[PDB]
């Protein structure tokens, strides 16, 4: 029932692989790029700061 | 105070010439540096590049020197978006408390030489919002100003008067002759 037949010192800290062969990837948090259309931008009409 | 001279006195006076530093300076090196400074100021007063800044209503007048009645591209003046590619920033509009580090950063990232035109009463001294909490009392107290265009909306005639007076200031600007006399 171990990960291997004969657990060594390094090997015995492992866990059993899942009986289902499929391991779904986890959903990790993503930090997107913070770009501001600041005031100097001509599309921002002079005094608008869009923190996109 | 002096007035413009009478046409008899004007006929008595000779022509001024293009050079504001005079014809001769009694030295070959001084004459060469003065003519190099004349060529450099001709290259600098020709095609100053203002900055797309446009804080407020005075900006709408700024497009009336873009508009084909007045045509700022005739003088070499042409807008560039980046402050690195600009000689002039036309501070025109209300400078508020949130725009103090914005204007200081945009002016500081602009490269030397730097000349700032203050267009409009809000940019000169606060104007109609001088006594408010949020408006900075003119743009002098954050950034240096070389030209003060005085009208609240200036006429585009009066804005190009400030632009031409800035061109005359660059024409009188002397650096190589100063280097020779430093
Ligand atoms: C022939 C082609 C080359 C001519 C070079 C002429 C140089 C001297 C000169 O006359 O420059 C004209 C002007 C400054 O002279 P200014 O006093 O304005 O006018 C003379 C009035 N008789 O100077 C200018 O407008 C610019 C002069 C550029 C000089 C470049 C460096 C020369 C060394
Ligand atoms: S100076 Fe006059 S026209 Fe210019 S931004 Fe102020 S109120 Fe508007």
């Amino acid at each position: 029932s171990g990960p291997v037949m004969y657990p060594d010192e390094v090997t015995s800290l492992w866990t059993v692989p899942p009986w289902n062969s499929k391991v779904t990837p986890v959903e990790k948090s993503v930090r997107n790029l913070t770009l501001n259309f600041g005031p100097q931008h001509p599309a921002a009409h002079g005094v608008l700061r869009l923190v996109l | 105070q002096q007035t413009l001279p009478v046409a008899e006195v004007a006929q008595n006076l000779p022509k001024k010439g293009y050079s504001p530093f005079g014809t001769k300076q009694s030295s070959v090196a001084e004459w060469s540096l003065a003519r190099l400074d004349d060529l450099l100021n001709w290259g600098r007063k020709g095609s100053i590049w203002p900055l797309t800044f446009g804080l407020a209503c005075c900006a709408v007048e700024m497009m009336h020197i873009a508009a084909p009645r007045y045509d700022m591209d005739r003088y070499g003046v042409v807008f560039r978006a980046s402050p690195r590619q600009a000689d002039v920033i036309i501070v025109a509009g209300t400078l508020t408390n949130k725009m103090a580090p914005a204007l200081r950063k945009v002016y500081d990232q602009m490269p030397e030489p730097r000349w700032v035109i203050s267009m409009g009463s809000c940019a000169n001294g606060g104007g109609y919002y001088h006594y408010s909490y949020s408006v900075v009392r003119g743009c002098d107290r954050i950034i240096p100003v070389d030209i003060y265009v005085p009208g609240c909306p200036p006429t585009a005639e009066a804005l190009m008067y400030g632009v031409l007076q800035l061109q005359k200031k660059v024409k009188r600007m002397k650096t190589l002759q100063m280097w020779y006399r430093k």
